[PDB]
């Protein structure tokens, strides 16, 4: 009944952190690895 | 799961790469596209998420576009304003139930 | 009930995809610190 | 707006302990990962922890460090074991709650 | 005239025998002078032969000295060549270490 | 009586003058023989003088032979030295 | 005071030939050698000739080039045969006389 | 054929004197050279004295080492003053007689 | 190699060159001395041969004159 | 190179051996003829000189015979 609302709060927060991890992946895995192998 | 991609070729521009998937209308989490310039280690290109958040590596930001189409069940990669350094083999990736899945790979070359 | 049950898999998925999206980071900065080590040949 | 204050610094010949005090998030402790700054160099990766407990470690420290939550005391431990003298670095814990990143003042561990 | 007649006779042959003892000696000096001129010609020719070899040794020392000053340069060039270029290369190619 | 007490005068002249004079002829024979034997002594001296200078030029000829022998196999050392430089400077083609 | 002068430079698809017009040293000729300065690189030796005629080359040209004297006309000759476009370089002559090293103004050889 | 055998090798914190005794050529001495081979590195030259007292050194050793002939002792010397810890190597004395080059065993001198 | 057995014969070569030079010089000097001495000896022999010819003529003539003289002695004492 | 070259130097050796035969030719003709004739002419020298002393004694004695014969002629004529 009431517990349903918290599941989205588990969905919302846990899905927003995956955004941050993907953003930090842009800098690490693609950018600074490729960029700093060249220098 | 079987991820099979398409759209590769050698061209003179802009291009579209799809990665056909096997199941999970809107149910798979992060899908990504990886490219391997020959002689170089494979690296990430684009990222899409279940809700629609997207990102790109700064080497392609403002150019490559990662997109979804839940009805056709295939993650797209609009790949526009290609540069001669964008000759590489573009293989779609995924994370379903944790286990990473890849694809046969397609190559795009420009000059 | 039924719809709450559908929530469980997504949470069980989201925590699962984080496990093997951070697992790439450990292998990721391992190569970034191996590449930055090459800067010893320059500094 | 969680505020993280690092801990556990010092000096050794050994095996030290590190803690990262947290201002909030009892039991809702999403990714708390630990970063060390090599002096005169860039910041680094050490380990991560999650709400559920999946902790992975970077290859250079794998099998030596252990990162464990303390949900009640609201602090993520970074154990240092089988240390090497290459670990002298300024240590800084990192947070992600509501998608925002919350670093700290950083501490130092000299291993020499 | 009693004893003088002999002294006329005797001293004419004493003159005559020494009259051809002078022709014999004259031919002796005219052959001993020719043997002197054979020796002068040999020594004069051998004096110039020695002189020719004198500046032959002088040109050799002119060759030696200038064939040393060239080796003084080749040894000098190898100093920069073998010393600077080579050692610095292997010290610059110490990157593999 | 007359032509014989006088004619002895023209006969003694040869016997007295030439007896001393021909001795001066004999001294010249010794003198021209001394000149001959002195030059003959010099000729052996100059052949020995030829001999040392004969060997001296030969020693000089060997010095040129040895000196060019160095250069011939000291320019070869430089020939391989520049091959080492170009081979090593061909290595930088791989990077730049 | 030998005053050299190089000649025979130009452009080929084959075969070429170079000269080094010496201003003195008629037959008094010690080491006279040929140097190429690759465009944007440093000078290097190619072939060496000597008064006795001892000719010794660098590996990069050995068996391809000939350094031949002409003692009558006060000129040394570097015959060029079976070229590569790698031989595009400025070619200059050297001479050692009385220890002093004399260069030549040089000529450019462009092969490609 | 000439046999070249060195002497004077050793170890110090100081200064040294390397010497090279030969088998013929009493003052009829052409180029005699002194080399050194750092471990795991190719052989290199340092000093050259010629039979006339003309000497040259590589830029690394000039101002410090002095090379000096001694015709009477049938031996050439190579002084080493103000020795630096970087100068450690195996030192082989060389000579060119009759064209061909003849070597010696060497003397590993360590300075550190 | 073989230079051991070849420079040995070159050494013998130059040994016999020294023999050539020494013996040729000593024979040439001896020959010059002998030739000059033989020329002088023959000159003396021929001067003495001329002396013998003239003086044998003188003796025969003088003996014939003495014979005629004694013949006149005998005729005078017969007068 | 050195093989043929120093076999040619041994050939120089054989050439100088031919020059040894040249020196022996000098001794076999020139020196031999010179001293043989020298011995002969000195023998004739001694014989000539002894005969010339005998010759002078003969001239002196027969000339004194003429002097005495002339004195006797003069005396017997004065008779």
């Amino acid at each position: 009944r009431r517990d349903s609302a918290t599941h989205e709060a588990k969905i919302a927060e846990l899905q927003a952190t995956i955004e941050r991890l993907t953003s930090e992946a842009a800098l690490a895995e693609g950018a600074l690895e490729a960029a700093r192998r060249d220098r | 799961v079987q991820l099979q991609e398409s759209g590769g070729g050698l061209v003179y521009d802009s291009l579209r790469l799809s990665c056909a998937s096997s199941r999970s209308i809107d149910g798979i989490n992060i899908m990504r596209w990886y490219r391997q310039a020959p002689g170089k280690q494979r690296g990430m290109v684009a990222v899409v998420t279940g809700w629609g958040s997207t990102n790109y590596v700064d080497s392609v930001k403002g150019r490559f576009i990662i997109s979804r189409d839940s009805a056709k069940d295939t993650v797209y990669l609009q790949m526009n304003n290609l540069k001669p350094e964008d000759t590489a083999v573009y293989s779609c990736n995924a994370i379903y139930r944790g286990s990473e899945y890849w694809g046969q790979g397609t190559q795009v070359t420009v000059s």
